[PDB]
């Protein structure tokens, strides 16, 4: 909101165009723009290696499951959500070695926990593809083991170090009110991220 | 690799 220009925002735009698919049939049109405008403040140079990998952010209108790549884990327990009796058949948003949103369900508590579906999920596209799994390195472990309980769902985001780092991604990305509150919270988190982008 |  200050910390970006308007030319390095449309750029964001530019590539987030040759990365961002729109489904098939009816879906909220203003929705889906806002998730791009949203991942259009990620850093740039997360983006266009994003793109240069072919990496697709798929924005959908039904379950992830319904989709023929993802029909595969119908009826399996993602990481984290064991004892909900919940599988991937309810999960909003998926993110790895592709990313995959339902539209409308980007704020947290719609579905999942996150401060933010879509950025939460392209984190983890960046963490795997991007940054070949820095999130399971020494340096990050050491980090999370100080820090990873401090953005509250212990159970998950203090348990798997690359959920600590997608939600902390999400955090430093979303806003500025977001960004102050992880550097209060876990000020070698934030400072580990300041650093990558550098 | 999938996350949620
Ligand atoms: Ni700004
Ligand atoms: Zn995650």
């Amino acid at each position: 909101g200050s910390h970006m220009d308007s030319t390095t925002i449309q750029q964001n735009k530019d590539t987030l165009s040759q990365i961002v698919v729109f489904p098939t049939g009816n879906y909220d049109k203003n929705e889906a723009n806002a998730m791009v405008n949203r991942l259009a403040n990620i850093d740039g140079k997360y983006l266009n290696a994003l793109k240069q990998n072919n990496l697709k952010i798929k924005l959908l209108s039904g379950k992830l499951t319904d989709e023929k790549e993802y029909a595969y884990l119908k009826g399996v327990v993602p990481k984290g959500w064991e004892g909900t009796g919940k599988t991937w058949d309810d999960v909003p948003g998926l993110g790895g070695s592709t990313v995959a949103l339902r539209i409308g369900f980007s704020n947290k508590g719609k579905g999942h926990d996150a401060i933010n579906l879509e950025l939460h999920a392209t984190a983890h596209a960046i963490d795997h593809i991007v940054l070949n799994d820095i999130s399971k390195s020494a340096q990050f472990k050491q980090i999370f083991a100080k820090e990873g309980r401090s953005l509250g769902n212990v159970n998950f985001l203090g348990v798997y170090p690359e959920e600590f780092f997608a939600e902390s991604f999400a955090y430093y990305y979303l806003n500025q009110d977001t960004n102050s509150k992880l550097k209060s919270a876990c000020p070698q988190t934030y400072s580990f991220l300041q650093n990558l982008a550098k | 690799e999938v996350n949620p």
